[PDB]
This record gives C-alpha cells, structure tokens and sequence, in this order.
C-alpha cells in the first residue's frame, strides 16, 4: 500500500 | 481522522509523517516546529504494554506530503532520525501523562510553500485560547473509522471541552497536563482522531496575530468518535520548559 | 520568527476552507 521512497532515505 | 475532510494542499504544512522504515507503514503524526526539531506523542515511540520502543533508525519522518501513501516527488521531504526526547516523566503506566517527544533531525529541513514551522504558545497564548468552546483542528492520516484509511491527510475542527465533562467521560485519572477536545452528543457535530492520528498537532490560529500555534498533541482516546466520549491531548504550554530545556541543550 | 504563517495562505492572504470555524469560536 505505501509507494516505496527513494534508496537514499533507507 | 473520523468524520473530517479532506486537507487543502498546504494547510497544514507543519503535519510531519512519522513513518516506520520496516515494514513500511504509517506509525504516528508530528509536527514540524523548526528546521530540525519534530514534536510529537511519547506513546507514538514508547508504550511497553504493547511491546512499543521505537530507536532513531526505526523510522523516517516525512514532510510536506499531502498523499497518505505516495511518494509525493519534489515535494515532500524525508528525514532521518539523529536523536528521540522522551518527556522523563511520561507516565504511560497509568494515563500517559505529560506525553511528549521531540525528534531531531539529522540535517535541516528546507522551508517551501508546503514545508513550515508551526508556533508553539507562550504563556498568554495558551490563557488566550485554551478555553472552553474555542475550537481547535486536528489533522493526520489516520482510520477513518474505529472499525478504511484515507487518500489524502484528512482535518477536522473540534472544540475544546470543560473539564469537568472530560472528567466524567472517563475512568482515567486526568492530569493538569491534558486536555479534551470534541463534540457533545446533543451538539450534533462529530469528529475525533484516531488510530494513525496520535502525536499530531492540535492547532489553533491567534486571532490577535494571524499565527497557527500548536496548543496540543494528539494523546489518548476510548475508541473513536464514540458519544460522549472526548478525544485527549497533551497540553503543550504546560510543557514548554520541558521543550525549551531539551531545545537550548541540544539544538544547533 | 514567521512560524505559524503558511506560504499558501497567511503569506498570501488567503484562507482555507474552515479556519472561520474556528475565529467564530474565539469568543474573546
Ligand atoms: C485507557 C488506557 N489508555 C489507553 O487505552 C491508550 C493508550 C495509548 C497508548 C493510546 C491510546 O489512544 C490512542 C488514540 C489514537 N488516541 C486518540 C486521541 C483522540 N481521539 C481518539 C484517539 C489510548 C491510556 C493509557 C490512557
Ligand atoms: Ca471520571
Ligand atoms: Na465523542
């Protein structure tokens, strides 16, 4: 259900 | 968000996300009340009867969004965690008195027309308008129902509730450091928060100066939208030496 | 120093769709 964020934030 | 509406697109620009890194989903709301510093509830991060002690790199904050679940591209901003506050006296054995947190931010946050900084009350601030019948909003992306989720953040108006009716709506002890908020039954209107919805700003806009101050934070409830029963919120005024001692000892 | 002031809003003297709700319940 969430979109997956950016690489950079993990 | 029971019963409230959809936001506009940067009414609340100051709502921060608080979004757990794995498995990805929405933990809590905050708020943003500088370009480092995030506010929100102390249960959204600790509350050991349900097995609930979040660390700094167990989640993200996520700001400026308006979408629930999108990557809001080029407008939202993600930050990560460089230390929790925890209030030393948060009483989450009993009824989560003086529940409040501050998150610092690894770097600054840039301000843009849906990322900015909510006021925190001063002492006339809160005498001013934390009353009676004066009414607040809460915003968060929160169920919609005790027992979906929302597309997009959701807000509602609530006013603030004598005391003596908070008292008797409950069989928790209230403490000085909370306040109610919600409509009556005979009032007709509803709204309340919700299960998502803790540790998001209640806010109120001076009428003497045109600013959005953030009165409370959204605490605990018995269900949601029940009648005759109040949504409760930490008092944010009574804890601003807390805030402003953890701000002055550790901000840059 | 300007907390509290949206950019989409207070910035450019607009309101939102219930801030009135709210003045309305400031009594004084
Ligand atoms: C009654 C006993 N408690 C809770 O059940 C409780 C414990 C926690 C950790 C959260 C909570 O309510 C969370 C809920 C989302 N908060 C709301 C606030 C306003 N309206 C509805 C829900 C309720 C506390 C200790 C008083
Ligand atoms: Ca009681
Ligand atoms: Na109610």
């Amino acid at each position: 259900d969430f979109e997956e964020i950016p690489e950079e934030y993990l | 968000i029971v019963e409230g509406s959809d936001a506009e697109i940067g009414m609340s620009p100051w709502q921060v996300m608080l979004f757990r890194k794995s498995p990805q989903e929405l933990l809590c709301g905050a708020s943003l009340i500088s370009d480092r510093w995030v506010l929100t509830a102390a249960h959204c991060l600790l509350y050991p009867p349900w097995d609930k002690n979040f660390t700094e790199n167990d989640l993200l904050v996520r700001i400026g969004k308006h979408s629930r679940t999108r990557y809001e591209r080029n407008i939202e901003k993600i930050s990560m965690l460089e230390k929790i506050y925890i209030h030393p006296r948060y009483n989450w054995r009993e009824n989560l008195d003086r529940d409040i947190a501050l998150m610092k931010l690894k770097k600054p946050v840039a301000f843009s027309d849906y990322i900015h900084p909510v006021c925190l009350p001063d002492r006339e601030t809160a005498a001013s308008l934390l009353q009676a019948g004066y009414k607040g909003r809460v915003t968060g992306w929160g169920n919609l129902k005790e027992t979906g989720q929302p597309s997009v953040l959701q807000v509602v108006n609530l006013p603030i509730v004598e005391r003596p009716v908070c008292k008797d709506s409950t069989r928790i002890r209230i403490t000085d450091n909370m306040f109610c908020a919600g409509y009556k039954p005979d009032e007709g209107k509803r709204g309340d928060a919700c299960e998502g919805d803790s540790g998001g700003p209640f806010v109120m806009k001076s009428p003497f100066n045109n600013r959005w101050y953030q009165m409370g934070i959204v605490s605990w409830g018995e269900g949601c939208d029940r009648d005759g029963k109040y949504g409760f919120y930490t008092h944010v005024f009574r804890l601003k030496k807390w805030i402003q001692k953890v701000i002055d000892q550790f901000g840059e | 120093a300007d907390c509290g002031l949206r950019p989409l809003f207070e910035k450019k003297s607009l309101e939102d769709k219930t801030e009135r709700e709210l003045l309305e319940s400031y009594i004084d």
